[PDB]
């Protein structure tokens, strides 16, 4: 289940909180930042809540302070059967869709309905299986025995049975489910019987089993517009739904909550790098967070006083002012040597890497002094160069000879300025040549 | 159980029989001049007498002119339809702005149908076809808990049957008038014919074979417009898959759009419809086009257009499009001529500290009166709306301690953990590499 | 008017070889709604609807001679293949 | 005898098993560094443990990226799947730049699936239909059953079908005589051709004769077959194989590319994750390798950047020859390479070093022996005074027309007169600039 | 047929040791041009290597397209020669990289041996079995030589080929196997009871003798692309005319290098590259330039010719400006052909040979003031003056162009010179750049 190599961000856990929504120094993968993982934890309640709607929080700050870090404790606090939507900035410039049209499918998938519904089963493994024909074959008939731990029983079918269980072979010793009101009989395996492997079923044959159902809006919205079916869900040209059956939509969950058949479990958007936007995207976002069924929208940016994509003028954080009148900001700020290094341990522990005392303050040192990202990067390169030597501690040569091998961006930038006769310039200008 | 968002505390205009509107009452606090307007406007639209008559409502930001519209919409009841709109909803990849624009319009014009539901549903009980090879009728008998009843029907109702495999003993649904036909599934009585079998058992109706109902339908023109220009061809009831070939909005020719208005006309004179034109808004003006704003001008002089309204916040603004024109409201002047426009005041201190109250009640929180003081104080310091979003983590940071209601340290709290827009461009400017 | 048969037979089209096929072939995604037969009756007429799976084949001749000769219908009266 | 293309001399990084280079080895001349970084990046790569790792090739014109991202593909083995890119191919007409990313993204991780098979084949012996009841009842179709029988060496059996299986076999133009191949995962049908059993000189439709299969008619084979995420990601989209309606008229339309939900994607790493659970799938992480990674607009960057912190991403490895240049989509933003601030700091950054007199001389070597040439020790000293006085690459493909104009004399040698006619005839970018600035209308 | 601008040139006019002569099959001049055109041309025809990029640069009306043309002419056949200009890669359903990539792929050609069979004989029996609707088609041949006569068997498409073409008892029809076409050679029996329904006249052939089924090796040449485009989709032979071949997948690629490789592998096939030609490349993106110089580095490319008449301009996608309109990227990885301006003799000799080529016959003080006037002016004026002065000598009725009609069409026709001296003096009837303009002429 969710096959993965390793992430970037898969330390985090969620936001390591009290419960007075307190933050522990060190849980759950999260170090440092106490201000705003308590932010955080209060957007957390208001979204566990579900009791208000639409409304926006901004995360700034300089790069690699733990935006999308946090962005990860809140999405992994929340947990299953929540709807959570991370998208880009530059995600929603299609060629087939509208910006606005795209923003609306990505607000109406962080929304969704919980159905319960329950169904009659039938779990067991086949004993023996008899089917009898006639001298002209018209008619058949049959008889199933089919046993649990617990009991045991003889069935008579009729055609239909007998047709389905002729196509999809079955034999003896199988463990089969049936669906009696809609026909569909699924192989579970082979039940242990040397004389894929599965246990004999427990229990009831007969099993009344509730299944409970979570349907985001835009589902509903696909399949009720009939200009294409469900298919244009995996396949991804639903092509710029019509509103009209929105607002159909919307009335039926509406009345579906008044009558009691389902609940509305609101979500989360997250939408990374927002500042990549036009202004028509900030206007529609403006007037699109006051509807009923609109999800709390996180956005992280991380620019200063910058151009507004699609006007002539600089605003702060990229975004313009009525966007920002609407919003609540949490901002995140840089971290010290013993956060780097206590970041630098977890993600030693997560690559399985053994280092050095000496091997992890260097590596705080190189951190502290070039970037974050650079030594978390290094350490995961040092191992393979120890491994090459054959032994298994990551030593400090092994970083000392990674630090000469890959550059950082300062140094890069350093033996770019004084060797640019060699480079491609902004006028396009180079000399190949060596001598003259 | 209960949701808010930024609204709904806004329950009408709150004005009196004589068209003078209460300081407080509604949910509206202030803005007397603007609420009376839009009471007039009101009146007009119910009147439904006039065509294309635009308004445009113009202020600062949060002041109150989405809650006007808002107030118009709930004052003209659900039967009125109203297309809430964004000026940058009109471009489109699919069909050009303009088609849209006219799309929008025809929205906003409505229809209503008085029809009659009627239902035969029961067990089948006899099922006998017969020859006039081509059948003439076939007699059907359906079984409720409170009696049967047999019905002669048409040879197209019998192919419907024929397609859904209907044998004697299902449970089945007839509508009358459409001529619909679904199979429920078999009855109960005949659960134990076999002991497994691939059907599902329904109980018998306990209500009668016969149900009468009498409905009202609202269509739109628009419904009729996209009925009747479905280029691929007309759908089926039931697609779960998808049709083979994508279906792309189109160019709807006004050819279409007369043969629509003359048979709505030749039904309407029969006393079967009735027509309810409605209002067509659209907030952030100005993010339109000067190419929509110039076919706003014939689009607004068609007889059948609705009451439209437009919202804006810009000042001396140079309209899109273009280079060297600088118009009030970001609204060209050869439209700017056509329309009344509303103007809407920025608000005070107390004010401010009776919306906050009337936020907090809305969302069932307690305040106490120098956290409201605070709140107040800071609304008229930062924004009104920074307040209103305050409001609910001061709730939660009063619920986290063990109280039910927001005193000033929460507020002070709340006021440490979020910032506003100023602080956070202080921050902006005096610091080293982006933020 | 003939010039694509023509470059057909020219070239020698009807003896070259395939070079290419595909890595996954996979049927359409099954929907599954537990409970109802309709669904079920539904989706298998539209998988398997019998005038467009019959009009992309042919009917076999002997069972086309027993409509026309031993059952007396006409040839515009078949479903069309 | 062998065709070349400024390549293929290069057979791998050329290491040792301790990560040390060697001066010359595999068809490299110098750039030891970046040798040994590059090993290093293809031990890590072997791992199999990490996702989203990128580096970045940065040197000038002509010092051995493209070669050594060859390098790195060829150490690596056709078992791990490399997928070559430039920068320019992710700009199309049909879908948005981003979802070409995260198509090439999916397409460079394979996979490895055992597969089992359940096959009837035979030689057709006996076909007969059997007829309905009533045919035109506008449900059910013509037929109700047709009874196959088939033969194999040492077997016969006969099979009863529903129409929809030989709804595929009229499709093949099967008839009594013939070598047919069913395989009961899909109802695909295969008709090899007719028995060797007959005579074989009486057609005229240009068919091969085959012998029986062996063995009994149902059989049960094991396939091993490796696939990529973007093979089950497109054959899931569009589908065809299955005997459906949607699976035939899926074929017959024209393809295009779509945009591919994020849902099919999650539910396709679950049945992959299920797969390997079972014992049957492995997984073959590999490199996506983009050239000219200055042509990106800022957008591709910025999916990028979020595109690289996925579970399931590649190794990216980027290559640029750029100094402090304007990123394309920006007017302001002057950064190294032409790759923005927020990308550098995902990369580990692999510098390219110059070459001297002696590498020239000894890289025009290598490429004067892979092209089957033997030069003389002047004209060889004149051609590497030439590469150092102009360029590597003209002095590299001065080679062919300096062997045409020694064998149009009869000769087998390469001497200075032919390299001095090769200069008097072909130009380089230096001269036939001096000769546009002394012009009169743009000579 | 009709005269085209380089019609009189079919070679390149080298000896055997690749040195030009001074006027020889149409072309005369440019020997450094010729020679090194020469040498390209024995490198292609070599085959060892791929992918190298020449550039021919010169100030206009100088030979660069007739360099182009020579070097086609000098080809040969069934070698591919694909010419485009610059503008053909900008299309709406088409990426620029995708129509580089089939622009290149089309420059390849594979030679594939096939083994068929020839069947020639009379007809004595034609049996055709078909359904009641008409789809199932099955039959019996009987043909028959003087020696020999056996019996064939008849599928969909031979029966659909014997129905069209209508073949009787008594004709010579000719069979190939492998490529499925039925032709008719003419009638023998020549039948007495005919009935009258149509008007055929068929030849009267004699019997053919000897062996009815004869094999042969037959060679045909299709290119990369095709094979692409027809394993792309169901019906993509239809594509290759309608042009609807919209972004082949690379996995389609891959895979026909791989199948080629392995029928080279057997000694099926065999890969012949070509020249691609791209005229006027300065009229490229930078994208396209990014492009070429990688994809330059496959086994599969062929050699490019470009041509070029622009100096120090700019570059495309850019706001730079590069020699020839081109990066530095893509001039490191080309080698330069430069063509120089022409004398007073070379433009002699190049009228007489376009006057020859259209059947003119100018006298010899024609020649000298067309010589003149194409000296003063440019070559292609002088080269366009001689049809439209023998136009002129056709209304006096006389076969001989003299210097009145050279001189009236000098005075009915202008030049670009004297076109802006008329234009620069009456500004104001023409159209200004800011729009302005004199109508009325008071
Ligand atoms: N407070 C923190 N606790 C644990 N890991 C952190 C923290 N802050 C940053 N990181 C790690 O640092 C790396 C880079 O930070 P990131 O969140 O990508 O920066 P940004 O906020 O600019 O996106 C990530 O892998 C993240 O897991
Ligand atoms: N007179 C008023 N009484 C109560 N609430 C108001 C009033 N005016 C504005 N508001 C509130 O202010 C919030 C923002 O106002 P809004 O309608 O967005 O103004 P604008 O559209 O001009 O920005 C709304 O939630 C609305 O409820
Ligand atoms: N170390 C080397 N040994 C041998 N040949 C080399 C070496 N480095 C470069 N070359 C050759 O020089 C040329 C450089 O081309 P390429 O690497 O594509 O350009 P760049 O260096 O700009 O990436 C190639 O033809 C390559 O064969
Ligand atoms: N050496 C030559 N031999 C024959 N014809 C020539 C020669 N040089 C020029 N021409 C003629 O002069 C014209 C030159 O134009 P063209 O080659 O199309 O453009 P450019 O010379 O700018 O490359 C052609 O029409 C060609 O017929």
């Amino acid at each position: 289940k969710s096959l993965s190599l390793i992430a970037a961000h898969s330390h985090i856990t969620g936001l390591g909180l009290d419960e007075n929504l307190q933050p522990r120094p060190t849980s759950e993968g999260m170090v440092g930042q106490l201000q705003a993982r308590r932010a955080a934890g209060v957007i957390l309640k208001m979204v566990q809540n579900g009791t208000i709607a639409g409304r926006a929080v901004l995360v700034a700050g300089p790069p690699s302070t733990g935006k999308t870090a946090l962005a990860m404790g809140v999405s992994q606090s929340l947990g299953k059967d929540v709807p959570f939507t991370a998208i880009a900035g530059s995600e929603i410039f299609s060629l087939e869709l509208s910006k606005t049209e795209a923003l609306t499918q990505a607000f109406r998938k962080s929304i969704g309905i919980k159905i319960k519904e329950e169904t009659e089963l039938i779990e067991g493994e086949v004993v023996e299986i008899q089917i009898d024909r006639s001298i002209t074959g018209g008619h058949k008939q049959g008889k199933l025995t089919i046993k649990t731990t617990d009991m045991e029983t003889i069935y008579e079918l009729g055609n239909k049975m007998i047709d389905g269980l002729t196509k999809e072979k079955v034999l003896a010793g199988d463990v089969i489910s049936i669906d009696k009101a809609s026909g569909k009989i699924t192989k579970l395996g082979r039940s242990f019987a040397r004389s894929r492997f599965v246990q004999c079923p427990e229990g009831e044959l007969q099993k009344r089993k509730t299944v409970v159902h979570t349907v985001s809006l835009h589902e509903i919205d696909v399949i009720n517009s009939r200009t294409q079916g469900f298919l244009a869900l995996f396949t991804g040209d639903t092509g710029e739904i019509r509103s009209e059956v929105r607002d159909q939509i919307n009335t039926k969950v509406a009345e579906w909550k008044e009558e009691g058949k389902a609940e509305i479990v609101p979500g989360v958007l997250f939408i990374d790098e927002v500042h990549m936007l036009d202004i028509e995207c900030f206007s529609f976002i403006n007037r699109a967070l006051e509807d009923e069924f609109a999800p709390i929208v996180m956005m992280a940016t991380n620019r200063g006083v910058s151009k507004t994509r699609g006007t002539n003028y600089k605003s702060p954080h990229g975004l313009p002012l009525d966007l920002l009148d609407r919003s609540i900001i949490i901002t995140t700020k840089s971290y010290n040597e013993q956060e780097i290094k206590t970041i630098l341990s977890i993600r030693a522990q997560e690559e399985e890497v053994e280092l050095s005392s000496d091997a992890l303050d260097l590596l705080t040192k190189t951190g502290v002094e070039t970037s974050l990202r650079y030594s978390s990067n290094l350490i995961s390169v040092a191992q393979q160069i120890a491994m090459k030597r054959k032994n298994n501690t990551v030593e400090v040569e092994d970083v000392k000879r990674a630090y000469l091998l890959f550059l950082d961006s300062a140094r890069s930038v350093k033996y770019v300025q004084e060797n640019e006769s060699q480079y491609i310039d902004d006028q396009g200008n180079v000399q190949i040549s060596i001598a003259k | 159980v209960t949701r808010t968002a930024a609204h709904t505390h806004i329950k009408g205009l709150g004005l009196d029989e004589s068209g003078v509107a209460k300081r407080v009452e509604g949910g509206f606090v202030g803005q007397i001049e603007a609420r009376e307007a839009c009471g007039v406007i009101v009146d007009l639209i119910k009147a439904k007498k006039m065509s294309g008559r635009a308004i445009l409502l113009a202020g600062g930001p949060s002041t109150g002119k989405t809650a006007l519209a808002l107030a118009i919409s709930q004052e003209l009841g659900p039967k009125v339809p109203f297309c809430p709109l964004v000026g940058s909803e009109l471009y489109s990849v699919e069909v050009k702005k303009t088609e849209t624009l006219m799309e929008n319009f025809r929205r906003a014009i409505g229809l209503r149908i008085k029809e009659t539901k009627e239902v035969y549903e029961g067990e089948v009980t006899e099922l006998t076809p017969e020859d006039a090879k081509t059948i003439s009728h076939v007699i059907v008998g359906l079984k409720s808990a409170k009696g049967t009843k047999t019905l002669r029907l048409d040879p197209t109702i019998y192919e419907s049957i024929q397609r859904e495999k209907v044998s004697i003993g299902d449970v089945i649904y007839i509508e009358a008038n459409t001529g619909a036909v679904k199979r429920v599934g078999r009855s109960d009585a005949y659960a134990t014919e076999f002991d497994l079998e691939t059907e599902e058992y329904v109980p018998l109706p306990k209500g009668e074979v016969h149900k009468k109902k009498e409905i009202v339908q609202d269509v739109t023109l628009h419904d009729l417009d996209v009925a009747n220009a479905r280029p691929q061809g007309g759908q089926d009831v039931i697609s779960m898959m998808g049709q083979l070939l994508k279906p792309k909005k189109t160019e709807i020719t006004e050819k279409l759009r007369q043969e629509v208005n003359k048979v709505v006309a030749k039904y309407i004179d029969q006393g079967v419809a009735e027509l309810i034109p409605g209002v067509l808004f659209i907030d952030e003006v100005n993010m339109l086009d000067i190419e929509i704003f110039t076919y706003l001008n014939k689009a607004l002089e068609s007889n059948i257009a609705p009451v439209v309204v437009l919202a804006s916040n810009r000042g001396m603004t140079t309209v899109r499009g273009t280079e060297d024109v600088i118009s009030p409201h970001g609204v060209p002047p050869d439209l700017i001529d056509r329309l009344l426009i509303v103007r809407t005041l920025p608000y005070d201190k107390d004010e401010i500290r009776t919306i906050i109250e009337r936020r907090a009640t809305v969302e069932r929180l307690q305040v106490e009166s120098s956290a409201l003081d605070l709140l107040a104080t800071m609304g008229t310091e930062t924004s009104l709306r920074y307040a209103l979003q305050l409001l609910a983590p001061c709730g939660i940071l009063a619920q986290t301690s063990n109280r039910k209601e927001i005193v000033v340290n929460d507020v002070n709290e709340a006021k440490l953990l979020f910032l506003d827009a100023k602080r956070s461009t202080k921050i902006l400017e005096t610091s080293a590499n982006y933020l | 008017l003939n010039v694509e048969k023509h470059a057909y037979e020219r070239e020698y089209l009807n003896c070259i070889q395939r070079g290419y096929h595909p890595n996954v072939s996979a049927p359409p995604v099954t929907i599954e709604v537990l409970g109802s037969s309709h669904v079920t009756n539904s989706i298998n007429n539209e998988l398997f609807d019998p005038l467009i799976s019959q009009a992309l084949s042919d009917i076999p001749a002997i069972t086309q001679y027993n409509m026309h000769v031993k059952k007396g219908i006409p040839v515009e009266d078949f479903p069309k293949t």
